[PDB]
């Protein structure tokens, strides 16, 4: 089914979400509309919080052919580099809005896998760019809140706006 | 409808250079997602469609 995505300022995209402990049938139904609502979108990640699930859960497809659907549970990232690449990230809970941020590029994954079995993997790239954007969702963090005091209040005062005449 | 169009072609663009190992194929599919974020950025719905219809085409290739 398709979910409803939580959109800046909404102060639930605040929550940070809590540990997976069992991976059930109902986690991997939540997977599963996480990857419909995704692949709908579109984008190339998603993480419950931005659906109003606050479980550490963070769905992601970075196939061109959508071959590769990734899952990652209860999912921490550690940086293996200090050098600083830029990247112009949007997000599907601040629409319409595109703008660099600065992450390591490198990193080490660790999560738990759809069966609930642990793993590691070293991630560059976009891989990389998509894991720190998706943890931080987790955290209760989002990409405006690297950006300047008056760039991010610009980017709040236009969503509420919309959000005004969506309401 | 347009704002998946715009949404899916910044898509194909990134996972074409992010998979890409000629840097010239990366620098075409930044030249164009830099297009489409300063067309998208004004709002400017002609140059998106048309920006994305070039990018499907240099994808295709
Ligand atoms: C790069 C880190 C982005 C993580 C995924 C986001 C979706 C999201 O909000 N996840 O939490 C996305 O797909 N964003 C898209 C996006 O910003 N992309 C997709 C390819 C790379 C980048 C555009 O530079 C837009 C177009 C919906
Ligand atoms: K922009
Ligand atoms: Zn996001």
């Amino acid at each position: 089914a398709i979910l409803n995505i939580l959109e800046f300022p909404d102060p639930r995209l605040r929550t940070i979400a809590k540990p997976v402990e069992v991976v059930d049938d109902a986690v991997r139904q939540l997977i599963d509309d996480m990857f419909e609502t995704m692949y709908e979108a579109p984008g190339i990640g998603l993480a419950a919080t931005q659906v109003n699930v606050h479980k550490r859960i963070v769905v992601m497809d970075l196939s061109e052919d959508k071959s590769e659907p990734r899952v990652f549970i209860n999912p921490e990232f550690e940086p293996l580099t200090e050098d600083m690449d830029q990247y112009q990230e949007g997000c599907l809970s601040v629409p319409g809005f595109y703008e660099n941020v600065d992450r390591p590029q490198k990193v080490r994954i660790k999560a738990l896998d759809r069966d609930g079995n642990p793993f590691e993997e070293v991630a560059e790239g976009l891989l990389a760019v998509c894991i720190q954007h998706e943890c931080d969702h987790l955290n209760g963090k989002l990409f405006v809140d690297y950006l300047s005091t008056l760039k991010r209040d610009r980017i709040r005062k236009k969503l509420e706006k919309q959000h005004r005449q969506q309401a | 409808d347009y704002i998946r169009e715009l949404r899916a072609a910044l898509i194909l663009l990134a996972l074409k250079k992010q998979h890409a190992e000629d840097p010239d194929a990366q620098r075409v599919a930044d030249e164009l997602m830099k297009k489409l974020f300063d067309a998208a950025h004004r709002n400017d719905k002609d140059k998106v469609k048309k920006v994305v219809e070039e990018a499907k085409k240099v994808v295709s290739t």
